[PDB]
RNA sequence: CCUUCGAUGUCGGCUCUUCCUAUCAUUGGGACGCAGAAGUCUCAAAGUGUCGGAUUGUUCACCCGCUAAUAGGGAACGUGAGCUGGGUUUAGACCGUCGUGAGACAGGUUAGUUUUACCCUACUGAUGAAUUUUAUUAUAUAUAUACAUAUAGUAUUGUGACAGUAAUCCAACUUGGUACGAGAGGAUUAGUUGGUUCAGACAAUUGGUACAGCAAUUGGUUGACAAACCAGUGUUGCGAAGCUAAGUCUGUUGGAUAAUGGCUGAACGCCUCUUAAGCCAGAAACCAUGCUGAUUAAACAAUACUAUCU
RNA sequence: GUCAUCUAAUUAGUGACGCGCAUGAAUGGAUUAACGAGAUUCCCACUGUCCCUACUUGCUAUCUAGCGAAACCACAGCCA
RNA sequence: AUGAACUAGCCCUGAAAAUGGAUGGCGCUAAAGCGGA
């Protein structure tokens, strides 16, 4: 699978509570921190609608919860811009519960999901509703 | 002791002496390198900026996620009215630096080409280049031979003409454009046929040719460190305020260092920007100089309105991919790059498919103004 | 030229323009300026506006 | 116990620059108990980097993470007329041990004033005359000339000594499930598409901003309507132009080398990269190219006009 | 200090344990509803404290006419 | 007229620090260096 994901505009740091979007058991989630991001001084890690992060569970079922998991982000409320030359933006932020492969824990997403995020992982695209 | 977590200097000590420039005009200080093997052709020009607006265009990069798709970019707009040719300087090489022959000029020259020279024109008795016309061709001729036995480079002044444009200026630019090509007997003749004539455009440069610019950024006076060097911010408690930086250096060495950041005058600096691609050449000729193959509306260049805080472009302009220094009516000069390049981007053609003309004052809905008549019908 | 419609004051959008916002469920919804954008996000009804082309349709002034 | 007791502000953090190499990563190499992969020892090398957090006043520690890597240090233990004031280190007060007692404790605890720059210099920007014991990389008609030439004023176009200097790292896919290997595994280079951290600009689009402007409205006051005003910007909605990031664009190639590996070839009839003479390839290092300045050279050139007078 | 709890991560907070350097009975011991500009920890709401800064108003500073001090001062003020 | 061992003069390796620097400086190799006359 390729890995080329044109640049988005990041608004979602270190120690946001999003929604949880799926049907494994979580009510929300806590990101805690991003993969791939490099060094600078004073910066927080930031995520956008496509990358994978590390989280942590506050309500839902017990045993999903007081352990780091992996996560991708599937909706954000941040304005982004498309190359075809408008801008979009989503009420909330969302995102799923996967494997450090990112394969899914739960077997379905409830909302629309991105169409860049679904573009790079097929398990997500594959267990959609609505691609919008 | 050392400092305890590390992080790259702020500025560049490269643009460093942050003084106002000399001049409006953009100076070239190198020109390309001569191949003679090409035929005589000149390398610079010179216009002024209008404004921008925005195209849409179609990819052709097999690979990418924007393989088959239409785009969006952003474009600037330079006025580019014909240049006229007036004079001919011949250098020669010494162990002190390039070296000076002679200037020879043509028979006739304007007004605006006049007024260069003074400081109040209006009270004057206007006597400059009124004896030194009246010279023999003999001489000239002879002057012309010298320069072709002992020198090695040539170079060409040309003047703008700013009454063809909205400027309230009547003095005429000046500079010198650097001719390559063949020998030196080749280069001379080449230059002699155009003594009085105007060079457009179109002859100096290709579509879809990647160029050079110079000019001089916007001026905004004197601006603290935080925004001048773009230092971080002290926190809210600091007793005499926080937008400075702390510490201005060690103990023992026992003075300032010139490196450190300090306020001063930010703005009016002297830039040279590579590859800028050219995506179109327009005529005054042309009535349809804003329309394509896919809209075969006819249109100018001119958003409805008039380019704001310019006027109106009615002679022949460019259009370039990206942004330019400078504001508005500054004048930017153009060069060739110092050797061509034969990258993916540089050769690849483009095709236009939409030109936007709507206002840029407020927000504009409409492409033409019979468009604006025929939405709302008849008024009171 | 391509161009769709507003979807609040249903003028035409042309090209490098517009702006959406994607709801609840799967709907699309498309301004094209600022104030419409706004106007549409404090739930404000075209209907009710005497300017827009909802009201005066209403009010066959057409 | 040498300097300072008619006084050199005494912990740590934050901010900011520069230097060292005893090299953690990135660049080229040599060796292995070296099949591949992953590592270990070592050479030239300081060009570019060396982070987000929980507990503690901490320096120091110790965990959760990402990363390419999360190396070690100096500059009056860098840095208080830069800040801050949690700790220590005056006067109030509580506890424990000690003391006949007043009181003590390098044992805990809580509350406790951080003053002055307009001077010199340094640094950042801004105006600006005066330069004959002065200068010259030519000029004039193949010949002559330093035993020579050079005035000033106002303008334009140029030369460029010297000083500063800039880019950096990563992933995915192809090569290719291949060379190697019994299997399990499994890459060097090269290409294509993107991204991180930096630097220089810009406002077509998106967002931010309001004492241009238009509209709504509470209390009060002009007899009413209309028109207004006061409540230090009464409150609210939209808000052009301008400025602006979280938005958009741009960021080269040559010369000569260090390590190492080689050529021809004596000393020493064989041999030898030279541990002689004579040569070759070769690194993110060096010098140019390119860029910024150039009252940094008390520096100069060509040109166009004008100087009751060379 | 050991065990449990709170967090992702706890030299902090709470609940237990006790051969307690050096706890203990009007030098008062153990509790305790209400009250406190008293000392600490956690949660919800909130936000320019921060990521990361930008734009704006009054009053200064600035240049003019007028008026007009003081501290300090061996002599002075480029570097390796 | 070839082998081996040993010995001692000049030279070389051992030989890494923080603002840019010090046989006093320039520089010096048919010495302007070291041991003599
Ligand atoms: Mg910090
Ligand atoms: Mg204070
Ligand atoms: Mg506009
Ligand atoms: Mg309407
Ligand atoms: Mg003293
Ligand atoms: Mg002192
Ligand atoms: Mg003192
Ligand atoms: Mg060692
Ligand atoms: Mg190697
Ligand atoms: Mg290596
Ligand atoms: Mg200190
Ligand atoms: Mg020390
Ligand atoms: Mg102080
Ligand atoms: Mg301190
Ligand atoms: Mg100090
Ligand atoms: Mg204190
Ligand atoms: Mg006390
Ligand atoms: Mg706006
Ligand atoms: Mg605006
Ligand atoms: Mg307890
Ligand atoms: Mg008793
Ligand atoms: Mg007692
Ligand atoms: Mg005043
Ligand atoms: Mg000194
Ligand atoms: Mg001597």
């Amino acid at each position: 699978t390729l890995k080329n994901k044109m640049r988005i505009t990041l608004s979602l740091p270190v120690g946001a509570l999003i929604n949880c979007c799926d049907n494994s058991g979580g009510k929300n989630l806590y990101i805690i921190a991003v993969q791939g991001f490099g060094s600078c001084l004073n910066r927080l890690p930031a995520a956008s609608l496509g990358d994978m992060v590390l989280a942590t569970v506050k309500k839902g079922k017990p045993d999903l919860r007081k352990k780091v998991l992996n996560a991708i982000i599937c909706r954000q409320s941040k304005a982004w811009r498309r190359h075809e030359g408008y801008y979009i933006y989503f009420e909330d932020n969302a995102g799923v519960i996967v494997n450090p492969k990112g394969e899914m824990k739960g077997s379905a997403i409830t909302g629309p999901v991105a169409r860049e995020c679904a573009e790079l992982w097929p398990k997500l695209s594959s267990a959609a509703s609505a691609i919008v | 002791s050392h400092r305890k977590f590390e992080r790259p200097r702020h500025g560049s000590l490269g643009f460093l002496p942050r003084k106002r420039c000399k001049r409006l005009r953009g100076k070239i200080r190198s020109f390309p390198k001569d191949d003679k093997e090409k035929p005589p052709h000149f390398t610079a020009f010179m216009g002024y900026k209008a404004g921008m607006t925005h195209i849409v265009r179609e990819v052709d990069k097999p690979g990418s996620k924007l393989h088959k798709k239409e785009i969006v970019e952003a474009c600037t707009i330079i006025e580019c009215a014909p240049m006229v040719v007036v004079g001919i300087v011949g250098y020669r090489e010494t162990p002190k630096g390039l070296r000076i022959l002679s200037t020879v000029w043509a028979n006739h020259v304007s007004d605006e080409f006049r007024r260069r020279y003074y400081k109040n024109w209006y009270k004057s008795e206007k006597k400059a280049f009124t004896k030194s016309l009246n010279v023999p061709e003999a001489t000239k001729n002879c002057l012309l031979k010298r320069i072709e036995k002992y020198c090695t480079v040539l170079r060409a002044i040309c003047h703008t003409q700013p009454s063809k444009t909205p400027l309230r200026m009547k003095k005429a630019h000046i500079m010198e454009v650097q001719i390559n090509g063949g020998s030196m007997k080749e280069k001379l003749e080449f230059v002699k046929e155009m003594l009085e004539k105007n060079l457009p455009v179109s002859t100096v440069f290709n579509p879809n040719e990647m160029i050079d610019v110079i000019s001089v950024t916007k001026g905004h006076g004197t601006k603290g460190v935080v925004s001048r060097y773009g230092v971080k911010r002290l926190p809210r408690k600091t007793h005499r305020g926080l937008r400075k930086v702390a510490c201005i250096g060690a103990w023992h060495p026992a003075r300032v260092q010139f490196q450190i950041p300090r306020h001063g005058q930010k703005g009016y600096f002297h830039r040279t920007e590579r590859n800028k691609k050219i995506y179109r050449i327009g005529l005054k000729t042309d009535k349809n100089s804003a329309s394509t193959d896919a809209d075969i509306t006819e249109k100018k260049i001119t958003p409805m309105g008039g380019f704001p805080h310019y006027g109106v472009v009615n002679e022949d302009f460019l259009l370039l991919k990206g942004c330019v220094a400078g504001t508005k009516k500054r004048p930017i000069t153009l060069r060739k790059n110092i050797v061509p390049q034969v990258s993916r981007d540089a050769l690849a053609q483009v095709s236009l498919k939409f030109i936007d003309t709507s206002s840029k004052i407020g927000h504009g809905r409409f492409q033409t103004s019979e468009e604006k008549v025929k939405y709302y019908g008849p008024l009171k | 030229v391509k161009t769709e419609a507003c979807s609040f004051s249903e003028y035409r959008i042309y090209p490098g323009r517009g702006q959406k916002y994607i709801a609840r469920d799967g709907k699309v919804y498309f301004y094209l300026s600022s104030k419409f954008a706004s106007l549409a996000l404090q739930k404000k009804k075209a209907a009710k506006l005497r300017w827009t082309q909802t009201w005066r349709r209403n009010n066959k002034k057409t």
